[PDB]
């Protein structure tokens, strides 16, 4: 029998390297068909009527949403802006298999977590304006939210920085005794990032109740999958690290909830980390500043989230078209008044340009601040002051 | 818009991005070793600096890695090593850091650490930088201070296309490890004539683009543009000459050419985007002032970004602009 | 050896490890959230300074993580981001750079983007710095300078065993993410009576250590202690007076105590181990120039190590020893 | 069927986690028993008897070296030192199964790959006492050698950034065409950086002519591999990247030469990763400034790399107790002699502190090699001059 620390295995008296099981990767679960019917009965939810309808509007609000400020961007309105199409149902599956408390660390690409816990429209957009209402004071792009009543860690663009964070924080919760997970949201290009190997790593070693979850949409910017890894996709990378995982279909609501649910539950119990790899694809453009058409549909007339929670919901007699049409119309009419509120207000004080890069104001910073409100005395006029708060 | 944009042989308008791929086109022409890699560089790059070159040039030589940037550095080194010339890109400027230490105990020590019996001259690290009037904390930053406490490497900044592309071909062909930042809000703002063959401009060599008597102004990347516009103004409002000064190489820098200009002048004022604290203007303000301390009348001026990171709807009050250049030149001719 | 090391109730001989282990179980057992953490730490670490602390606090509180730094630094990020006191260890300073991703674009930048609904405030990074003898290209690094270009970060070097408790102590309370810099070569060399009991030194505070009239010298960490000896060199050859300054806050520092000093003598001289080119000393050259002109009676003066990479045999002909110091001071009162 | 991008794989209709399979790991080859019998007649090599006892004559005078400048290090004639006790075995097997010409990086515990290559007795000593002899000038620390002769890249400090660099080199030789591999060296606590992970991904995407070669010799300094990893070991990861992997019991050189020649043959012919764990224990220090009895034998006495050698070779009638004397004496002899000279040779020119920090020397940089020559001129009294260079 081998006596190594390293390892806990047998012999082999034979040459034999193991081969990875790449084109028989991990089956990809699925509740629900593209019809929206339930494929097993055993692993139906049966989420409650209010619960389902709650997951649906909350993704077409989502959806409304993305194209009003998509056009605001094309139009020079707000700088930038990143859609969600085709991920909706990543987004809400799983905000609604969490507690309300549980700790969300994301990338850029889940605002459906923030829309699923009620995060105001106001907000929504006074981030994406950087006016007077953003408690993030306008001072990160566009789409980088973040709310600390919905415990929603402020997104930021450096790709991959929040997994070992995640981790941190779910150590932190464990220590307190919390019953609460942390999830932490990336893409499959993130997670070839040097921090996605460091926070797996932790979570397995230091017995984190931690839930990674993946998008894998099938690209990152204009790099398809297969220029981005070589392996089974980024769950089979899970049990290396002794990770429990599984991948599932990320259009499918009921199955990204079903996951997340036993994950969470799991997590919790055990102090142990979660894998989850949702499998969808990016429907538009990676932003505003990209035509995705340069580098590659299907997705949005055949398999998308929405269709198939609508679909879902008219099998129980839980929707129609009627409900449908008043429903469009709310949804435009409740963002198109957040929208003409924030674009009507002013951005804060350029005063906010210099607090909370300490905690208190050092002395130097101030006189910084001062040199810039003497500066704004004599020359004022060639800066856009009449827009700013003050 | 804060800035204004304003022998050898045939020669095109270029704006700086095509510029670039001109640099890179002539490279991989006459270089049968060179590659070029890094985040999307295979469709033609997020600024567009690749286009046309993997169908020039083939897949094996244009490439798109993995999403780690410090995968990108550690694999630009290796090819390296083996003396091919390894062209790696990086996004931005912003996302640099995960390369940090293999920039810097790696790279800029390779050469020295064995004696020379290894090296990585051969690799150029191509990044676009600075501010661009929306990109906030992760796509304005200039980190070339940072780099420039490295012995080891060379960082390398242009003004212009025709800078751009006789700088890049330098950092390319130099035998040491060069970071050649790219000023993105340059790469489709106003064309010049650009040579259509390769030339070169020498690395750690300032240039004097407009001679002055009265105090000597010092910028790289677009603030050079907003300098020479502060010239202009202060020529028609106060009467004062400035020495207009692009110093182009950040490291190693060209302290001759600035210190004789201050012995002239006997007035500096430097300007960057990048913070005040430990950014380059205090290396350079430093050392003048230990060369040229019987000639300085003022003391030396730098108008640099606030100590701050870089903000997103507050841009317009962050940036180093004319007006704050030309209150702090006022001033200093005032002293 | 290239250095001399020459009110709170209770006080006990402590070296400098032994100090910043008393520091770190104060801050244990009145801070029931606080947890300390990186490689080795369990068994009390390679320098000595966590001896105990698992017995007493819990395999919960002291622990050893993966071989990770950009781990250990995300990690202590996510604790601090709970409320709950992250104190990360970073082996030596030369290894912090695979970090400086997650200490610049994120710890430095986490109150300021977010509008301070989060925060990062308790965490504390400690890590060895500076020369040994013998630890040649990466255990000798003096990697201050590059953070000092970080607004939102907070770094600190102590100079003393009494130092290094109450400034450890006041890192580990600020509201601000700070990196605590350890002098190794001190952690055995010389004890001093150290409070059994917490006390705090103020951050962003220089210490004038000596009175002087005709120089102002100023360092930190290990190379206090040589300008001390230089002082007393400059005393006994020269008759020259000097004051003798601490700085011990890197970023923000103590402008003011700094610009006080050189107003009253007209001289100054810095002194570090990091390379001249990029390193602290020239952003306080640049200040007090700006501040003191008129003051100012001859060249700021830095005595820096060279601008190369940090030498295995050659290490007594590279470091800003007592000679090259005095000598420099020596050319300064000459002027 | 599924349809997305990220990877290939059928619908699964039951939600099941993915377990790891830690304590049944990847199993260990081996080729020959703890008394050095061979298990497997059609595993053996049938190494010559040249060959064979070239292994072991470069494994004993390693250890040879090793007690010798151990030694010298505690009386503080090098600065510091590190020992490769236990680890000879899978040094020599690998380096055995490479061509002379494949481009080597390692970690630092690595030395009989360049004693297998016949690096000089004189400049292992010369780059320890940092002499005049020594091509890397004195300038890093103890035990960092390089060698462009032999293929051998200078090591460096910072654990694990050879692992992406060594993929670069393997990308550029597959372009040049080389019918040459890398290999890369690196223990299992180095495996825990990102730049392990950047590798590994890099290798499998860019499709290069690498081995990775891990030494799991159970410690990273005092943390145990329970705190480094929670899942089976390095060789698990490999699959997880699409790298074709295997375990070998690293005290059987037998093993180690086997997997290293199939894997630089498949490497070299395919373009293609191989993953090897050779699973030992390591017998020494972490280094000189390293007492392990602080933090944990059984290894030294019964399981063996050396003593397993020794017995094959006897099984075979190639060695006896007379020619392992005068052996031992020859050795002693031979690195003695090395040692003597190492020790009365000058060190290198001061003045070679400031070459080589670029190809050229920047006149800044001269500026302070003038500086420093003038100090000297009046100072030098004070520095240790009559040991150095001219
Ligand atoms: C460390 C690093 N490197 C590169 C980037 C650039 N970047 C992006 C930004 O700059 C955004 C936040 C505006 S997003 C992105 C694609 C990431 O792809 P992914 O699959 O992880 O995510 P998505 O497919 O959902 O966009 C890159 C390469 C970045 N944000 N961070
Ligand atoms: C990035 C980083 N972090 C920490 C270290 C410190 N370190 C060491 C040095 O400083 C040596 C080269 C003198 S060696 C070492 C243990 C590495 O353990 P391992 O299993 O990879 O290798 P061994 O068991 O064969 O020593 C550390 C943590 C280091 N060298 N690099
Ligand atoms: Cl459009
Ligand atoms: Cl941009
Ligand atoms: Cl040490
Ligand atoms: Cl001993
Ligand atoms: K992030
Ligand atoms: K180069
Ligand atoms: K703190
Ligand atoms: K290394
Ligand atoms: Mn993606
Ligand atoms: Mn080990």
């Amino acid at each position: 029998k081998p006596q190594f620390p390293g390892a806990s295995a047998e012999f082999i008296d034979k040459l034999e390297f193991i081969q990875p099981n790449v084109i028989s990767g991990i089956p990809i679960y699925r509740v629900m068909d593209r019809q929206g019917q339930i494929i097993n009965p055993s692993e139906d939810p049966h989420l409650p009527k209010e619960k389902v309808l709650k997951l649906y509007k909350s993704m077409t609000l989502l959806n409304t949403m993305d194209r009003i400020l998509y056009e605001s961007q094309r139009q020079g309105r707000i700088s930038f802006y990143m859609t969600n199409y085709g991920e909706e149902g990543t987004h809400v599956g799983s905000a609604a298999a969490l507690d309300n408390t549980d700790l969300v660390f994301g990338q850029y690409r889940e605002a459906g977590v923030l829309m699923y816990r009620d995060y105001p429209l106001e907000l929504f957009m006074a981030q994406c304006y950087g006016n007077i209402s953003d408690l993030g004071k306008g001072r990160q792009m566009p789409v980088h939210y973040g709310c600390k009543e919905r415990h929603f860690v402020t997104i930021s663009s450096p790709l991959a920085t929040q997994i070992p964070q995640a981790v941190g924080a779910a150590y932190a919760a464990k220590r307190a005794n919390a019953n609460r997970v942390v999830i932490c949201y990336f893409g499959e290009g993130a997670a070839s990032e040097g921090d996605a190997h460091a926070g797996f790593n932790f979570a397995a070693t230091l017995e984190c109740p931690i839930i990674f979850f993946c998008r894998n949409n099938g690209y990152a910017i204009s790099t398809p999958t297969s220029e981005q890894y070589r392996g089974d996709g980024i769950a089979a990378r899970g049990p290396g690290y002794g990770i429990m995982s599984i991948r599932v279909d990320g259009n499918d609501v009921f199955a990204v909830y079903n996951a997340t649910k036993e994950a969470r539950r799991r997590a919790v119990a055990e102090n142990q980390p979660f894998l989850i790899e949702a499998m969808t694809y990016r429907i538009g453009h990676h932003s505003t500043s990209d035509d995705s058409s340069a580098y590659r549909n299907y997705w949005d007339k055949q398999d998308h989230p929405i269709s198939r929670l609508r679909h879902y919901l008219l099998s129980q007699g839980w929707w129609d078209e009627e409900q449908e049409k008043a429903w469009r119309k709310q949804s435009r009419r409740k963002v198109m008044e957040a929208f003409e509120q924030a674009e009507r207000k002013p951005k804060p004080n350029p005063n906010l340009l210099f607090s909370d890069v300490y905690q208190e104001m050092p002395a130097q910073l101030r006189k910084q601040q001062e040199s810039l409100a003497r500066h704004l005395q004599t020359y004022g006029e060639h800066y856009p002051l009449d827009h700013f708060d003050k | 818009a804060h800035f204004t944009f304003q022998e050898y042989g045939q020669t095109q308008k270029m704006n700086l991005f095509q510029s670039v791929t001109s640099a890179l086109d002539n490279s991989l022409a006459k270089d049968p070793t060179a590659v070029i890699f890094g985040e999307d560089v295979a469709f033609g790059g997020v600024f567009r600096c690749t286009v046309g070159l993997r169908d020039k040039y083939g897949k094996d030589r244009v490439f798109n890695t993995p999403l780690c940037e410090q995968g990108i550095v550690g694999f630009g080194i290796g090819i390296a090593v083996t003396g091919a010339t390894a062209i790696a890109e990086i996004q931005f400027a912003d996302y640099i850091f995960p390369a940090f230490d293999q920039i810097v105990n790696e790279a800029a020590k390779y050469r020295y650490r064995s004696g020379d019996l290894f090296n990585c001259g051969s690799l150029t690290i191509r990044s676009p930088w600075g501010c661009v009037g929306h990109g906030a904390l992760y796509h304005s930053q200039s980190p070339e201070a940072f780099f420039a406490h490295c012995p080891g490497i060379k960082v390398v900044i242009p003004r212009s296309p025709f800078q751009a592309k006789g700088l890049l071909l330098s950092c390319i062909e130099d035998k040491n490890p060069c970071i050649f930042f790219e000023p993105k809000i340059l790469y489709r703002a106003a064309a010049e004539e650009v040579p259509i063959e390769p030339y070169n401009i020498p690395l750690s060599q300032a240039e004097v683009i407009q001679e002055g008597s009265d105090v000597t102004l010092v910028a790289w990347g677009t603030q050079v543009h907003v300098i020479r516009e502060v010239a202009s103004m202060a020529k028609e409002k106060l009467g004062v000459s400035c020495e207009v000064i692009d110093l182009r190489t950040i490291i190693p820098w060209d302290v001759d050419t600035i210190c004789k200009s201050v012995i002239k002048t006997g007035r500096l004022l430097i300007s960057h985007e990048a913070p005040l604290t430990g950014g380059f203007a205090s290396e350079i303000s430093s050392t003048v002032q230990e060369e040229c301390f019987l000639n300085l009348e003022a003391p030396i001026s730098r108008v640099c970004g606030y100590d701050t990171p870089f903000p997103h709807i507050f841009e317009p009050f962050y940036i180093p602009d004319k007006w704050k250049c030309y209150d702090a030149l006022r001033k200093m001719i005032n002293y």
